[PDB]
């Protein structure tokens, strides 16, 4: 189950799936918490390698046993994700990083007091993810109190340096601690245009929400429906964003549902997991595991223990059933979303509650 | 545009 133990002066090695920049191994973690893949993360802090550009390096990892080989490495830091791990699943970072400059793209600057002032600006603009903060000690005169607002491909730093009177930190918007608004609109028959940062396949548009959510570079999306009238676009869910973090535009078209990201609210954010069981749908997807159970709810508790399963499938087929059991197909992707959503089958089909951290 | 702080 849960495994909060970290490793000192240790490197995981291979098995890799993503790698970025952090400013701590407790971020790194976190990005493994939610890559849908990871399992085992490994960091870099500036002290542990001598290399320019492999310090603040984040690793993440995957095994299909749960575990890797790892090398002695002094200063490094590995660990596990928080996946298991109930209310410790947060995407709430409120740390500020004295001496550090966190790079991206620069899409807003000002003149501000303090490096909480400048924290608050970033929290309060929906496109800001990172920040840095030059103080009155910064030795170039220009840019004393600068206050940059950043984004970047994933949500992570394109760099970090190591920079006197600079302090950088991210967004508290996953703190719900933004003035931003929630908007809980589902718009019926209605597209959104702008620009698309990923696509997946969802069995309802509430699901395409959740995930735009917790996507780093999603601020709005639009679910096509499994009556739209293109048949392989059937259940796409778009994630989406544009240059001022608001859609541009918006199109009436029939079977198409579109909303926003539920990052800014409070009382209202759903949890990084959907619980709904889909009746009569496969999910399509890599074969991890196949156990006879007794049930569809026995079958989810089964993914949910299996901490590499993301979702599933309960058939009832009689060619998958026998004498009070019918298989349970334990399945993963590389997104964490099913390969094919198909109607019309006696079969029905769920998620891992690996990342619930409410009930 | 935006330019980083320098050094
Ligand atoms: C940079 O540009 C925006 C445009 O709305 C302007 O309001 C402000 O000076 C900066 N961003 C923020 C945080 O409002």
């Amino acid at each position: 189950g849960c495994l909060t133990q970290l490793y000192e002066n240790a490197f995981f090695r291979g098995g890799d799936v993503a790698s970025m920049y952090t400013p701590n191994a407790q971020y790194c973690q976190m990005r493994c918490t939610f890559h849908p893949r990871c399992l085992l993360f490994s960091f870099l802090p500036a002290s542990s390698i001598n290399d320019m550009e492999k310090r603040f390096g984040c690793f993440l990892k995957d095994s299909v046993t749960g575990t890797l080989p790892k090398v002695h490495r002094t200063g490094a830091v590995s660990g596990h994700s928080l996946k298991q791990c109930g209310h410790q699943i947060s995407a709430c970072h409120r740390d500020i990083y004295k001496g550090v400059d966190m790079r991206g793209v620069n899409f807003n600057v000002s003149k501000v007091s303090s490096v909480e002032e400048c924290q608050k600006r970033c929290t309060n603009n929906i496109r800001c993810q990172f920040f840095s903060y030059a103080t009155q000690t910064f030795h170039k005169a220009e840019y004393r109190n600068n206050c940059l607002l950043k984004y970047s491909p994933g949500g992570t730093p394109t760099a970090i340096k190591v920079l006197s009177n600079v302090e950088s930190g991210f967004s508290l918007k996953p703190c719900a601690l933004s003035e931003i608004g929630c908007h809980m609109n589902i718009f019926q028959h209605l597209a959104f245009s702008d620009v698309d940062v990923a696509r997946v396949l969802t069995p309802d548009a509430f699901v395409c929400r959740t995930i735009c959510t917790y996507h780093p570079n999603c601020l709005f999306f639009t679910f096509y429906t499994n009556v739209w009238k293109i048949e392989s676009q059937r259940n796409v869910c778009l994630l989406k964003t544009s240059e001022s973090g608001t859609p541009s535009s918006s199109t009436p078209q029939e079977n198409t549902i579109s909303g926003y990201s539920l990052l800014t609210c409070k009382r209202t954010l759903p949890e990084p997991c959907h619980s709904k069981i889909y009746p009569g749908v496969d999910f399509g997807g890599e074969e991890l595991n196949v156990t006879f159970v007794k049930g569809v709810n026995v079958c989810q508790e089964t993914c949910t223990k299996m901490i590499r399963c993301q979702f599933f499938t309960y058939s009832l087929l009689p060619e998958d059933c026998k004498a009070e059991a019918c298989k349970c197909f334990l399945r993963l992707s590389m997104d964490g979303s099913p390969t094919r959503i198909a109607y019309g089958t006696q079969g029905s089909s769920g998620y891992s509650l690996r990342l619930c951290n409410t009930g | 545009p935006i330019s980083d702080f320098p050094d």
